[PDB]
């Protein structure tokens, strides 16, 4: 997942 | 002019969506933990908060003609709250993915919705909040959503895709595609609110922020200066100023005529997520969000 944060 | 305050700033878990309340001095926050506050910034009194999920809460709109707050969340929720009761007033899986972006419209009973499932959703909760509508054609996660609010019949999502697509309510395909050439991605996209100017703006992990004349497709200016993903950019509704906030910690405030850079902030709470004006420029409030908590200025 990318941008998890 | 400028004369930066700080009206009132908290600790808390990382803020990923934030908004204000449009009569009532209310900040809404949305946290990763699962959390939502409603804070009143000038008593600085917790209004109402709810624990709604474990998951992030990464999307949060006040609906304040309904008294209500919307919120969206990484278990792919969608929940709805009457703020003065805390009765959840609707609660459905909207996506099959994480949401990331909630826009509501400013005088029809709408809400958008962008998602990593690569589509905006329009939901109608004079319908029973029914899918009214599938925007389809993304190739990455849509990021941020935005009516046009000179024309709310049109809304901008901006993607990973590294494009803006602009579309019309109750059509299927882009009115146009924006090929920013933001080649990690757009994070975020706004638009002018007044009638002078055609122009977005978008935000990226590749460290610009790009203002764009919607008419044209033209790129009008870059604003260069952060050191990490800038996570939105926002023109500011009545003072001539853009404002951006960056993973590195900084909010910028950028003239809106010269796109020179005026003022760098570092307010300390590490990482920067999110952004809110006050709709009517009310002691020229704006509100950011970041990894450590919030803070609430005035900025002039």
């Amino acid at each position: 997942k990318t941008k998890l944060l | 002019k400028l004369d930066i305050k700080k009206t009132f700033s908290n600790r808390s878990d990382r803020v990923k969506g934030i908004d204000f309340h449009p009569t009532e001095p209310w900040v809404l926050t949305t946290l990763y933990s699962g959390r939502v506050e409603i804070w009143n910034y000038e008593t600085q009194v917790e209004v109402r908060s709810i624990q709604v999920t474990e998951t992030p809460v990464r999307a949060g709109k006040f609906i304040a003609r309904k008294n209500w707050i919307i919120v969206g969340s990484d278990d792919f929720r969608i929940r709805v709250f009457n703020y003065n009761t805390g009765e959840k007033v609707v609660d459905f899986e909207a996506h099959p993915d994480y949401i990331r972006s909630i826009a509501v419209h400013p005088t029809k009973p709408y809400v958008l919705s962008g998602s990593d499932d690569l589509t905006v959703k329009l939901w109608n909760w004079e319908n029973n909040w029914a899918l009214e509508q599938t925007f389809e054609g993304h190739e990455h996660f849509v990021m941020c959503v935005a009516f046009n609010p000179k024309d709310p019949s049109t809304f901008a999502s901006g993607c990973l895709d590294r494009t803006v697509k602009v579309w019309s309510l109750g059509q299927s395909t882009p009115n146009f595609t924006l090929t920013t050439g933001q080649e990690r991605g757009v994070n975020y996209v706004d638009y002018y609110p007044l009638p002078d100017k055609p122009y977005m703006i978008t935000a990226s992990d590749d460290l610009t922020i790009k203002i764009w004349d919607y008419q044209t497709k033209s790129c009008v200016a870059t604003l260069e200066g952060h050191m990490s993903n800038v996570s939105f950019a926002v023109f500011h509704p009545t003072l001539p100023i853009i404002i951006s906030g960056s993973e590195d910690g900084t909010l910028k405030i950028w003239n809106s005529s010269t796109y020179k850079v005026e003022k760098t902030l570092n307010v300390g709470l590490e990482r920067s997520w999110c952004i809110a004006t006050h709709p009517t420029g009310r002691k020229n409030y704006i509100a950011s969000g970041f990894d450590n908590g919030f803070t609430v200025l005035s900025l002039g």
